[PDB]
């Protein structure tokens, strides 16, 4: 007979046919999936009086346990079984309620922001409900649905109730970001953005995807803070951090200005770095898990040797700051010293007037001042062999994988910013953001500047041709530029940064899959021209959107500070050696646009930045960022079982893919990053990769590390993020 | 582990 | 270990067929000329063609001048120093003959009572008792020691083979059986407390724990409310967590569902309760503690064993002749062998208990194209274990008609007219619909009239050596792989699963099982017909679980599943590695 | 090693 | 160790001179009335003035309802399982009343004889017998084996 406990709580006969129907429903259009198999594996686990919810968990998991490269459509079987389950949880039945009825109920429960009701009339909610296609829910992979349920869908964190489904999420985010649009154009904007995101053309960060529509206004998920050489600025920096990490924002910290140990910070740098670390960890589960930061300083800082080894675990406690990552800042002069086999002279920034500013803004001024201070021996200084200092840095980079590199000359010669007025002097946590900052007096200092960036990404696997990017760039830029006005700013310097420059960072996901589907690879050069073709279209249309918006709504307050204002374009400033590795001509009229920019300006001072992605890409089943997958099947753990995701279209493309470890080396990949950077406003989170078993006695040689470092330099690469080392 | 083996002559060729 | 040989000079004096013919001659020696030789022939045939398997002591000694054949004994220990010594002396005498020991010691009062020093020093004593005839106080001589989950000292007892304690906290070289009942589980499910008592402080409470569930209910709650009584309180989840934790790491903390052994049983729990098991958890018989090594009022349960080879029979009706043969041969052995301790002789001549099971079950399922993990073998197992039990009872019945029912027969639920088919855990109905095929009613009557020669007939033991002899999969267990590798000083020994050639995909190898549910269901269906119990394992591959860690939730779920399907005992937990 | 993660609510459903 | 007191409450019920006189009265209780009290007196004088000294079980028990006073036993084990079992059983009984044990186990045959497994396994067994009534099998109850 087999009894079952219902959705509320009392028994009833077991209906094996109902279960079989839901399975048959979920299996429609899928290939190589056995309903019968799933039935066998789940029925065996049942028992007299099983709670009805647990019957679903069991079939979902049973479908999920069968995901393989051979049978990838189990991704969608399990997903649909989960969507179905999530529906009955949220609504009581499969069919979602009417949009208005749902919104009203949610605002009344304190889960959706009440302004939605203000800003839209019931008729306007009836119209939006007709844009919605709930069957788009059937298009998610299993791992996507786990993410939605984990960190997207409005839910009761304590009771574990889910209150909403993915399309309501999507429609309402659209409603909020365009809420303040004129009736004339508002709803058509809402529709076209809903479509773009529900069909995965556009990806959006977790804070925006989980909160926009709810009573909250905290969406900033990465901040950049520069710290002056004073105890007031140290405290301002520290207090800013605490406020930001309490909202789970990543932190990039420039601290190279802090004077060296034994100066007229008699005690120097490291006690203050410790302080920032505990600042960063001040809202972390147990002073360890969550809250992240990258701290930046120059390669020529007097304390550099101690700073390089800060996360090496073979020191005493006062010599180590293990739980932050670091960005070493390098320029052309520094490399030359390595190449020419010469010395590098270390100065405390406090002792060398004008030297720190030039290091970013003016290369031949830096040249002059540096050599002056090298000859002038009243100045406190240390001398190191260039090879040895680079050796140490790369040594620490290789073992921890998280000592980064920032080419500061490249960030300022090839940049949307005039390095005299607004130099780029640091990055963020992941090394893709590059914006002006100004140190702070005081937490509330209105003359400071904290760079924030708002993010999104185009899904290169979901667009059919490059010209779809025009509509999509209109949508992404507008949606994000509205968000800048929507969100709150807990620190005035941050508000200054965001309203002055209105900076955005829109990048790509699914690039690997894109290359595969165009039969190109990473390691051989075969994807150079296609990348040039591809990243030209991106940047051109992004600038076109921001331009159309400056014409509609006025250029950003500080626009005059961009090289753009001066009539310069990325296509004018890119590292010239890029010419030697791609001959793709430009396809879009950069000149008509150069002019239209000189005339009407840009709504946003930056538009593009290539960030890593993990969660965004999982949602639309995409390869992460610009990264080659490590293998065909991604394995993840969650208390709900092993989570498996199969690379998109494995079936037709398995040999088209060039999996990460199949790359003979880094040169090909580093060349693509270079070609990409030609058009990218900000920077790119670019990794370096090494398999020991490609090298004599499984040891990666220093020679190779330095060669790849210089290669990245040569192709105008702004930043170098992770070094991944394979094992076994 | 890495192999600390730098050749300053091998590097010096490279044009930045 | 079979062929009569010169242990020192290494000469062999005999070949396998002489072994087989002569074992037949001895067990039937005392038969009338009229029927004797035809019995000898049919038994020779049954064993030489592997239809019937027999234990090592019987196979190596029956025909030789020796009379020591008992290879498993069950001893219950009263709460007194005389009984402790009686138990200890019995053990020493039995292990000197290489017998496995099952020891019930739950009656021993807790530490700090009016055994002021309590349980653990006495467990140590039994351990050295068990090891008293072992090569170097380590290799050979084995025991499982039983006690209730509610014993006041339970928390210390659970961790006895964990190696992360001081020496006085550990008794590492015995295995343990934790005894649980419906009330104990309910406390886990309802998320409530379990109250721990010393058995000395709670009159009638220990007896009811086995014999009477609602009496246990009453007394337990009484003593919970009555706070003049010495007691400790633990969260049910935590106590179960601890037990399963120790079970998982050592693999040898067993479980015994004492309510199941007494509600579904050949024994009237008022007169003769089942209160422990043996070494491997398949034996379940009445015992009575001893005054004294020679106490004629004690009872030591012995069981005589054999097995049917399911791969060597062509249809289920061959089991009639085979059950006649197995029961008769074994019941004769009871009269043949010596008994070094009077309480043991009492147990064996009073109840005449036997334990006949199966080998080659995995191969049987394969050759019928069924599997373990999916439910596909439920009805076939029901079909199969009905035939076994029906014909075993038929043999014992024909024998009670020929030679008189066993002296203590009146103590079986059988005498009362009850049959296993009347008492089995009722949830078994929800997982198999195979009807009965044999006339249980004609037999119910013929049992009420003429009784049974043996109070128990069936028990499913593990096998290693028996199955190797006839090239069979061990017991009811799925093989770990297609080829078994063994070492001996004569080189690597390899055995290939029977008919690998035609059946390689028919087999469901152990680690190919998504989980335990399917297997646990078969054990349940089997237990419906089994007099005693079944050596049933639980199995876990870490790499089927997030971050290779088997969750507690799953362990408790499988535990409750086994409970739900009327599983009497749970033996080994095997954990895969790599 | 095991994962000590017990859910009393998840268990409590089961009928013995 | 000496004065009659309560295990649990720690309440003391007597003084030394009552202990002394009552140990005397008990030991000489069966003496004829012609000499009894005179013995009792002389014995009392001898112990209370530290001339004769007595073992702990006597000084603490003689006068109370117990009759356990033996503080050390000597048991000889013969070369058989019956005798090993009796030796062990006897040890358990005697350590239950806190006696120190002397065990002669010299006759147990050696490892390899036609006991075949050797002395040490039985020695271990004597050791658990000795420790069967102490602590967590370690502290209290002692033996010397010969």
């Amino acid at each position: 007979n087999l009894l079952v406990t219902k959705r509320d709580g009392s028994t009833e006969r077991i209906n094996l046919d109902k279960i079989h129907r839901v399975l048959d429903w979920a299996a429609e259009g899928l290939h190589n999936v056995s309903i019968s198999q799933v039935e066998l594996r789940s029925h065996i686990q049942f028992y007299d009086g099983i709670k009805t919810s647990d019957i679903h968990e069991t079939i979902i998991k049973a479908a999920a346990d069968l995901i393989s490269r051979d049978a990838p459509d189990y991704q969608y079987l399990a997903a649909r079984l989960a969507i179905f389950h999530l529906r009955k949880k949220a609504y009581g039945q499969f069919e979602p309620p009417a949009l208005y009825d749902h919104v009203v109920k949610m605002v009344e429960m304190g889960k959706y922001d009440n302004h939605l009701l203000e800003d839209y009339t019931e008729e306007e909610f009836k119209q939006m409900d007709t844009f919605i296609d709930h069957d788009r829910d059937m298009t998610f992979s299993y791992a996507a649905v786990k993410q939605l349920e984990g960190k997207y869908l409005v839910q009761n964190r304590v009771t574990g109730e889910i209150y909403e489904s993915a399309q309501f999420l999507y429609i309402l985010v659209a409603a909020c970001l365009f809420s303040n649009y004129p009736r004339e154009t508002r709803l058509q904007y809402v529709k076209r953005f809903y479509d773009a995101v529900s069909t995965f053309k556009i990806s959006l960060p977790t804070p925006i995807m989980s909160g926009v529509r709810t009573p909250t206004r905290q969406f900033s998920s990465c901040v950049l803070i520069e710290c002056g050489d004073s105890l007031d600025s140290i405290n301002a920096t520290s207090s800013a951090i605490v406020k930001y990490v309490s909202q789970r924002a990543g932190i990039g910290i420039n601290a190279g200005r802090i004077r060296a140990l034994g100066s007229p910070f008699h005690t120097g740098c490291i006690p203050f770095y410790k302080h920032f670390q505990t600042a960063v960890k001040s809202c972390s589960q147990g002073g360890v898990r969550g809250g992240a930061a990258t701290l930046f300083y120059p390669m020529w800082h007097l304390e550099v040797e101690s700073l390089l080894v800060l996360k090496n675990n073979r020191g005493v406690e006062g010599n180590r700051v293990r739980h932050m990552d670091y960005g070493v800042q390098i320029n052309k002069l520094m490399y030359t010293r390595l190449l020419k086999g010469e010395d590098i002279t270390l100065f405390s920034p406090s002792d060398v007037p004008g030297l720190y500013d030039a290091f970013f803004a003016d290369q031949e001024e830096f040249e002059r001042l540096y050599t002056k201070y090298e000859k002038d021996d009243s100045i406190r200084k240390q001398r190191v062999k260039a090879v040895e200092l680079f050796s140490l840095m790369m040594q620490e980079r290789a073992s921890t994988g998280r000592i980064y590199i920032q080419n500061v000359d490249h960030c300022n010669t090839h940049s949307p910013f005039d390095p005299a007025i607004a130099p780029v002097r640091q990055s963020n946590l992941c090394l893709e953001i590059a914006l002006p900052t100004k140190p702070l007096n005081d937490v509330n200092d209105e003359n400071g500047e904290i760079a924030l960036c708002t993010l999104s990404a185009f899904n290169l696997g979901a667009i059919n041709n490059l010209d779809e990017l025009e509509e999509l760039a209109i949508l992404a830029v507008r949606a994000l530029d509205a968000l800048l006005d929507y969100q709150d700013y807990p620190i005035p310097a941050a508000k200054r940064g965001a309203m002055g420059r209105r900076t955005l960072g829109i990048g790509v996901i699914n690039f690997a899959y894109y290359l595969a589907k165009h039969g190109k690879r990473y390691s051989d050069g075969s994807a150079n021209n296609l990348t040039h073709k591809t990243f030209e279209a991106i940047q051109y249309y992004l600038l076109k959107a921001s331009n159309e918006l400056a014409k509609e709504q006025g250029a950003c307050p500080w626009f005059n500070e961009t090289t753009y204002a001066k009539g310069i374009l990325p296509i004018d400033t890119y590292k010239k050696d890029l010419d030697t590795i791609a001959n793709e001509p430009l396809h879009y009229d950069w000149e008509a646009l150069r002019e239209s920019i000189k005339t009407h300006g840009l709504r946003n001072s930056t538009l593009s930045a290539l960030m890593p992605s993990e969660t965004s890409s999982q949602i639309s089943n995409a390869t992460n960022g610009i990264e080659p997958p490590r293998g065909y099947v991604s394995i993840k753990a969650s208390k709900d079982g092993i989570l498996r995701q199969v690379v998109p279209d494995y079936e037709h493309l398995h040999d088209a893919y060039e999996l990460l470890w199949e790359m003979p080396g880094n040169d090909g990949y580093l060349q693509l990053v270079g070609i990409m950077q030609k058009f990218i406003d900000q920077s790119i989170s670019a990794n370096t990769n090494y398999d020991p078993s490609r090298f004599p006695s499984g040891k990666v040689p220093m020679q190779q590390l330095l060669k790849d470092l210089l290669t990245a330099y040569k192709f105008g690469v702004k930043t170098l993020y992770y070094q991944n080392t394979r094992d076994g | 582990q890495i192999d600390s083996e730098v050749d300053t002559d091998d590097l010096s060729n490279f044009q930045l």
